[PDB]
């Protein structure tokens, strides 16, 4: 139903819980690296410059 | 429209079946956004049946992409247009020019 | 058997040949 | 790929001589660079001795590659992986300190693969004698077509 | 021809001009170039390319996440992925991948 | 089940002999139905709206 | 491990004549001959890691309780002989010759 | 010593659409701090009416096409979005359009209210092809603030149904175009003030007057949580 | 690439501009001195650090 | 028609001097109309009493040197411009400075008066040398609103008035519950001592609505 409520009880779980983001062509152990997520209206990714 | 062009454009929305081009040239009889209804001039006209060229435009469906074609009438009630002239845009083109 | 698995293959390596 | 690093120090005094590359000119890659984060063989003399400037195994890090610098070191021995004891795997102290972070390398990373990893992934770069594939007949052992005989 | 037809714009020959900051309201240092470019939007469209399944349907013979809703299967996880995961010391995140 | 039989008994909804096979709007698409077709097997009667 | 003739030379006889160390040497200033020449940094740990798997294996010389002419692991071999210079028989033994593969 | 405050001064029209205000008594740089401010307020949080929800009379969806009526509905509805309007005492007013005949109909062919004021009488909604040919329609305009898309005005739902009821978007400002440039202004007596030459843009829906106040309005009682602060939550 | 270029347009200078040859008790008001428009990114000054 | 003031604003003070405060929530763009406009007023009009003119006991120009101190002439005016000082019934009012002897010259080493506030006492002015070594001169402060350079001055230090040290405001984005984008602020300062952080902001922000007071009603 998407209750307004759960947006709240998402930023909880969400907190102090890392994702994984990889690119296609994975060569080094960098090509994977844990980030802490942060909610985005939009469905794009957003990714650090630096990396 | 391309602010900036080459002058193909004209050439690939024409050659394109995308636009509706005249049959033979004429007055405009009728304009609406569904049909098009040219009368033909007499030198273009075939001496038997008389007649008028009848424009069925395709208004709003599905493409392959799933994008949508659909034409819209570019001429004005009671237009002189000449055999060879843009009738109508298809999607993605203006006044006869391409604009993507 | 290597990083965070290093430890336990070799808690379990060990364990084998032995009784 | 299943190499690891095993054992902490398989205590071998062995290890091979590093010195700067000069190719023909002029200092095509410096010493401190060829030796950085690496572990001594052997304790370092200065040019005159009965001085240990770096005393046995010891990682060599900034401070230490400088202060051989502002002596006049030319050449040094350091513990690599081809010379580690260890068996079925690399003792820490001969392969070096790198990583992401700058301490020594911990036991049991899986270094191999981080290797081959490192190797692989800037190839995209090199040519089509030289480039990319004349690495490869490197590591593949091939024999060139007219070699010479020793 | 193109500084001409901007001479006839009464806009400068530079093509650059002096912008400011509408945050700010300040000045941009430097004069930067300002202009008409014809732009396409492609389909690549965000809401095509996003998709994300927590848990979904499974092939039958090998029992792995296979999209039957749209709800797609998840991500392909490859060998050169695993090895990333392999020079990391992550055998917790390895095994949890392709088991669980 | 059991405790499903009970939850039919409780809330006494007629569990039915038909399942809900439903087409319905993919999850995040919108928009407007411009346009309806019925194909049918010949000899199947049609229904109303069709 | 003089040059006797001219061209470029097997590092299979680099290893053979001249030792480990230097045909280690060898491969790391070739191959980082190649990146360097583009600008790529590659630290030469790495390609070393690579040289040790490719001698892994060595062909014995002498006996006593190995194969006399098998490639094997000189992994095996080293503890092997470490376990007849105090333990069994010495026996003898065994010499082996590192291999480039 | 202490401080100097402002006021506006010749007010001078060009177009219904575009005019430029002025204010004199400036101090150093504020002209500058007070323009680009102002500038942000400006363009985006001014109140506007427009044009929100449309029935029309043959037509299911924004994409068919009335007989007699060389605009498809999509563009049609379009058209509507640019229609300017102004209205006084009511919050939400539907017009009724009606007209037949061959020829344009304008924005004038409507039917007037107390508080409609067609600022754009020849402002052409569509066009009309055949002599015989009626449309009749339902315009509801609303009033509101900043930009509202006809995609987050379908959640309340709760029975929307009149299926004939398109939905356009909501543009809600009066402003389109707003430049400042400080010259220097010299009173007889003070060493340097400046001026302000508040050169706007407008749809002809808002006089100068009356937006550039409610403009200033915002900014106190933004700046009103702004002074003392209680650190509240 | 953004970044450095940021960064290489800031630490530059050129031979003459606003705030040349003028000193500063710190970074602190040599900002203030840039923000208020009174001297320019890049020109020649000896400012008190620590 | 109607809109949003925030909520919900916490200022997380590091020392009396410097602070963050933060404000959310801001509707769009709100954030950067405020934290610039406020950032003007603070670093370009706000009022203070900083030195301006300083006459010296025994050498006319920039270019000479005092005998028996290893402070530069330019130097020992750099530190009086963060000399932080505050007047209170007097618009301006001139100090003498005499201490002499082997050592630091401090700020409490200057002569009090009634009106005279030095909120540093502590202050490094510069050091002395060895054996005697004399240093007393007629030092003018004035009043005004902002940062007036030397150079301004045509018919000397720069005017440092303004208590303000360093202005940032950064404009994140804040989310209500149920609204896309609302932006959050955060306006970090520095000050020297001669007002605090949290009373200047107010200040600042009620010389921008006394400007207002021909358009409000
Ligand atoms: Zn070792």
């Amino acid at each position: 139903r998407e209750e307004a409520v759960v947006w709240d009880i998402l930023d909880e779980v969400i907190r102090e819980h890392p994702v994984l983001l990889n690119r296609a062509p994975t060569l080094h152990r960098l090509g994977i690296q844990a980030f802490e997520p942060v909610l985005i209206e939009g469905k794009a990714i957003q990714l650090h410059p630096l990396v | 429209k391309p602010l900036v062009g080459t002058g193909m454009e004209r050439a690939v929305a024409v050659d394109s079946g995308v636009t509706a081009v005249a049959k033979r040239g004429g007055v405009v009889q009728y304009v609406d956004a569904s049909r098009i209804v040219i009368k033909v001039n007499e030198d273009e006209m075939y001496p038997g049946e008389a007649g008028i060229d009848i424009y069925n435009l395709t208004k709003y469906t599905r493409s392959n992409q799933n994008t949508c074609i659909n034409q819209m009438p570019c001429v004005s009630l009671g237009e002189p247009v000449e055999r060879g002239d843009v009738l109508a845009d298809g999607p993605s083109t203006d006044l006869g020019e391409l604009a993507l | 058997p290597a990083g965070t698995g290093y430890a336990y293959h070799q808690d379990r390596m060990r364990r084998r040949a032995a009784g | 790929q299943d190499l690891v690093v095993t054992e902490d120090d398989c205590g071998t005094h062995e290890g091979i001589m590093m010195t700067p590359v000069i190719e023909g000119g002029d200092v095509k890659e410096p010493l401190r660079d060829r030796v950085l984060g690496r572990v001594t063989a052997e304790d370092v003399l200065k040019p005159g001795t009965a001085d240990i400037l770096v005393p046995r195994n010891t990682l060599l890090h900034e401070q230490w590659c400088d202060l051989l610098e502002e002596n006049s070191v030319d050449a040094v021995k350091v513990r690599s992986v081809v010379s580690c004891d260890t068996d079925f795997g690399v003792c820490a102290h001969c392969y070096g300190r790198d990583l992401a972070r700058g301490h020594i390398i911990n036991k049991g990373e899986a270094i191999g693969v981080i290797a081959a990893q490192s190797i692989g992934e800037p190839g995209t770069q090199l040519t089509m004698t030289g480039g990319l594939p004349r690495v490869a007949d490197l590591f593949e052992a091939r024999r060139p077509k007219e070699p010479a005989i020793l | 021809e193109i500084k001409e037809l901007l001479k006839l714009g009464d806009l400068p020959t530079s093509g650059q001009i002096r912008l400011y900051d509408g945050r700010t309201g300040e000045q941009f240092e430097r004069p930067v170039t300002v202009g008409y470019m014809y732009m396409l939007k492609l389909n690549h469209l965000v809401d095509d390319k996003m998709h994300a399944r927590s848990t979904g349907s499974y092939s039958l013979v090998t029992q792995q996440p296979l999209g039957g809703k749209a709800q797609f299967g998840g991500q392909r996880f490859g060998e050169m992925e695993v090895w990333a995961l392999e020079a990391y010391g992550a055998a917790y995140t390895l095994q949890e991948m392709l088991t669980v | 089940t059991p405790e499903e039989k009970l939850l039919r008994a409780i809330f006494g909804e007629k569990a039915s002999d038909v399942k809900d096979s439903s087409l319905r709007v993919p999850n995040g698409v919108s928009g407007t139905v411009i346009d309806v077709q019925v194909f049918t097997r010949d000899g199947v009667e049609k229904d109303k709206r069709a | 491990g003089d040059v006797i003739s001219d061209g470029p030379e097997a590092p299979h006889d680099i290893l053979r004549l001249r030792g480990v160390h230097a045909v280690t040497r060898y491969i790391v200033n070739e191959v980082q001959d190649v990146y360097r020449l583009q600008g790529v940094k590659i630290n030469d740990k790495h390609i070393e890691v690579i040289v040790r798997q490719m001698l892994r294996k060595a062909t014995i010389v002498n006996a006593g309780s190995s194969d006399f002419l098998e490639g094997e692991q000189v992994e095996y071999s080293r503890v092997k002989i470490a376990n007849r210079e105090l333990e069994a028989n010495g026996k003898v033994g065994a010499t082996y010759s590192r291999d480039l593969l | 010593t202490e401080f100097l405050k402002p006021r506006l001064v010749d007010i001078e029209q060009v177009s219904s659409t575009h005019a430029k205000v002025t204010l004199e008594p400036l101090e150093r740089g504020f002209g500058h701090t007070l323009g680009n401010a102002l500038r942000r307020i400006l363009l985006s949080s001014m109140p506007g009416c427009a044009v929100t929800e449309v029935e029309i009379d043959g037509v299911l969806h924004e994409y068919s096409t009335k007989e007699g009526v060389q605009e498809d509905i999509l563009e049609i509805l379009l058209n509507l979005k640019g229609l300017a309007v102004r209205v006084q005492g009511k919050d939400e007013v539907i017009l009724t359009l009606n007209k037949s005949g061959i020829g344009p109909v304008t924005a004038a062919d409507i039917t007037h209210d107390g508080d409609v004021e067609i600022v754009k009488p020849q402002h052409v909604i569509c066009h009309l092809t055949d002599e015989n040919a009626s449309i009749s329609m339902r315009i509801k305009v609303q009033r509101g603030r900043g930009y509202v898309p006809a995609s987050t005005r379908i959640h309340s739902e709760e029975d929307e149904r009149p299926i004939g009821r398109l939905l356009v978007d909501a543009c809600y400002s009066p402003v389109e175009r707003i430049a400042y440039n400080v010259e220097a202004a010299r009173v007889e007596q003070r060493t340097d003030l400046d001026k302000l030459v508040i050169e706007m843009e407008t749809n002809g829906t808002i006089d100068p007057e009356e937006a550039i106040r409610r403009a200033a309005t915002i900014l106190a009682e933004q700046l009103e949580a702004f002074v003392d602060l209680r650190d509240v939550r | 690439q953004d970044v450095v270029l940021g960064l290489y347009y800031m630490t530059r200078d050129c031979v003459n501009a606003k705030g040349e040859g003028m000193v500063l008790t710190g970074p602190k008001e040599a900002e203030r001195l840039y923000r208020s428009g009174l001297a320019s990114l890049h020109a020649r000054v000896k400012v008190r650090i620590t």
